[PDB]
């Protein structure tokens, strides 16, 4: 019940959002084999489906 | 030596009707398995929006390249080809063919057409096919793309602007195309601009290598063509510096990691440019059917 | 030297510190740490090589 | 080859499974956080000698010598971390977040 | 025609036979593609010659026949040649990695650093030597390797050359390390050089204007790092060429469409030109690798 825990987190613009994203880590060339944990987290596109 | 194709998904009887015109075509699979999924055939793996032509065509010109010959209740009974026995093949490609064509497979540039493929798709899945083009046509669509990879970066004056729109538009027997430009959003793709900055810097290296080399094998035995390599050489810097600083100096010492690491460099910088100089021709027509919807092919390769 | 001291500082560069003074500048916890350069200079708490 | 398939014949759920024991660990809960380096290689700084500072001071190295396999990482995206000589605490994850 | 019958002037005892019976499905060389043939010339025996030239057993090794080592009885070998296009199986001993989707070649072998020197068959004197079967990626790499060995190392003294082929013989390729024992230059490496100079003379002449400034553009708009590395290589090599500036490019004059077409198609013959030195046509392309990397399926 509180509107957002980190602020430089749960934006749609923020580091972590575009540091992240597959989307956006494919816009800026992204090296696909190394895996990280949060990615899972912000990716929104699964989440939305 | 047949290969086996299934699908995981459910698929109606309309989608094996709107399947089996595709009867006999070439696919890509990327390696031989006996029984394959088929979220492995076709280019669908492998693009994306970010990698662009020249990865499909490298991944395409090691890809295995499989006809098709029947269509089940699920499976697809696919059929590899081999060397010098005939086949028949589909002109599924955008430019029709005429007896004694050499044919080459490279990947489509409709991506996502107004055709979709005549609507053959599934979920987060659509079953995208290369285009077998004819050989000279195939050489000829690379060097446009690449010298329309050229001038993505000067952009900003107009003439540049109606010479790549002399670029798109392609001239064929009864066949003209819009070739889409592989600069998006101001923007080279990153394919196009590692292999056209590779053959810019390949040309850069020669020509200030060659000098060097030319007397480094001139001073043994001579012949009429080192003098007129020398005198070549001689005219593009007759031509060339006529505004640069006199004394440039360059000196005749140069020390050895130099230019080892500049042949080097060369020679890496040339080797990732064969996949589109060399054009590996793969099929030849014997015989045309009507209407040139498909050929009698002898496999080559 | 003690009148040519200006003589040294009449050229104009930059000079390279030791590797001792790369070495005191680091905290105790981050001596041991991988990053530390200095750790094939030390090889005997009695001599420096 | 045996072309077998599954139908449900059993409406709402009718199998269960159960997460039941721990054999062991695969990681370490290890702390090496995400070397970025590796998941960004094309990214640099603007300036030249910043960018040589950074690297040194972080201690990640630059690719000398110019490859088939550089520019294979920097297109596709390879195997950039090389495996450890020793590893007795197993397989290693880190990651971090602002 | 087909299936090439060989002999021996010697008997075989029961450990020659043996060691003979594990060869099979191996390729070997055979010079005359003749019917009734003779031990001394099968292999590469009667061709290899230490201290004369690594690119001489090259250049005859690919004028060579190939053929594949099958059912031996006693005083008899069968070799067949491999039809074009047929699926066969090959047997290689080169230490060297397979795969089951790359192309082979086939070079002449190199010591691999144990020095065994023992590849299992020997007649008195006469012993076997077979040839490399070697991957793609690896063969063009040691070709060129050897073609920077003959191109750079001329009219130099010998502890720069040295310094140079100390690092430059070994090849790491797949958790394998190999070292060139030969790489003595020849009349026939001299004209390699010289088809080499002429082709990127050709391509110095006639590439184009803008190709010439092109990554000074890309220098100037963007910054990657193998843009980096690559403006430092171009940048060291503009400072060797000359101490000024080198000056911004603007809008370039002579923008013709159907001459960047013929002046790069005539471009793009020439680095064909240039490449057929070192680019080997394939000899064979994998369907299977066994997982013990002995044997493969390889259809040519």
């Amino acid at each position: 019940f509180a509107a957002t825990h980190n602020p430089w987190a749960s934006q749609a613009g923020c580091l972590s959002d575009v540091l992240y994203n597959t989307r956006h880590r494919e816009r800026l060339g992204y090296n696909s084999k190394f895996y990280s944990p949060c990615a899972q987290y912000f990716n929104t596109e699964e989440i939305i489906a | 030596a047949n290969i086996f194709c299934t699908f995981d998904h459910k698929l109606s009887i309309a989608d094996v009707g709107k399947l089996t015109k595709l009867v006999a075509a070439v696919v890509p699979i990327p390696q031989r398995l006996h029984l394959i999924k088929h979220y492995q055939l076709g280019l669908h793996q492998f693009v994306d929006h970010t990698r662009g032509y020249v990865r499909l065509r490298g991944l395409l010109r090691n890809m295995t390249l499989t006809l098709m010959r029947r269509v089940e209740g699920n499976q697809i009974l696919l059929h590899v080809p081999t060397h010098g026995l005939l086949y028949t093949v589909l002109n599924t490609g955008p430019v029709t063919w005429e007896k004694g064509d050499a044919l080459c497979v490279l990947p489509p540039l409709f991506h996502g057409p107004l055709a979709r493929e005549n609507l053959l798709t599934l979920g987060q899945w659509e079953l995208v096919l290369p285009w077998i083009v004819p050989m000279p046509l195939a050489l000829e669509i690379n060097q446009r793309l690449l010298i329309m990879g050229l001038f993505s970066l000067d952009r900003s004056y107009e003439e540049v602007k109606a010479a790549v729109q002399q670029l798109q538009t392609i001239t064929f027997r009864d066949a003209t195309f819009t070739i889409p430009d592989p600069v998006i959003d101001q923007h080279l793709l990153i394919d196009m601009k590692t292999a056209c900055l590779s053959m810019s810097m390949v040309a850069n290296l020669a020509s200030e290598l060659t000098m060097t080399y030319v007397r480094k094998l001139a001073l043994e035995d001579s012949s009429m063509l080192l003098v007129k390599c020398q005198e070549l050489l001689m005219r593009l810097d007759r031509e060339r510096s006529v505004g640069e600083p006199r004394t440039p100096a360059r000196p005749q010492h140069v020390s050895p990691d130099d230019e080892i690491a500049r042949l080097s460099a060369l020679f890496v910088m040339l080797r990732q440019l064969d996949d589109l100089i060399r054009e590996q021709v793969v099929f030849t027509v014997c015989d045309v059917s009507p209407d040139n919807k498909s050929a009698t092919c002898i496999f080559k390769g | 030297a003690a009148r040519r001291i200006p003589h040294f500082y009449r050229v104009r560069r930059e000079v390279p510190r030791t590797v001792n003074e790369m070495k005191q500048d680091f905290v105790v916890t981050d001596f041991y740490k991988v990053g530390n350069i200095t750790l094939y200079t030390e090889l005997h708490p009695f001599f420096d090589f | 080859t045996q072309n077998i398939n599954t139908v449900d014949m059993g409406l709402g759920y009718t199998s269960n499974t159960c997460v039941a024991y721990v054999n062991r660990v695969r990681t370490d809960m290890g702390v090496r956080v995400q070397d970025l380096f590796r998941v960004f290689p094309m990214n640099v700084y603007r300036h030249d000698e910043v960018d040589r500072w950074i690297r040194h001071a972080a201690g990640v190295e630059r690719p000398q010598l110019l490859d088939t396999e550089t520019i294979s990482m920097l297109t596709f995206g390879s195997m950039s971390e090389r495996n450890a000589a020793a590893t007795v605490h197993g397989q290693k994850a880190a990651c971090e977040l602002i």
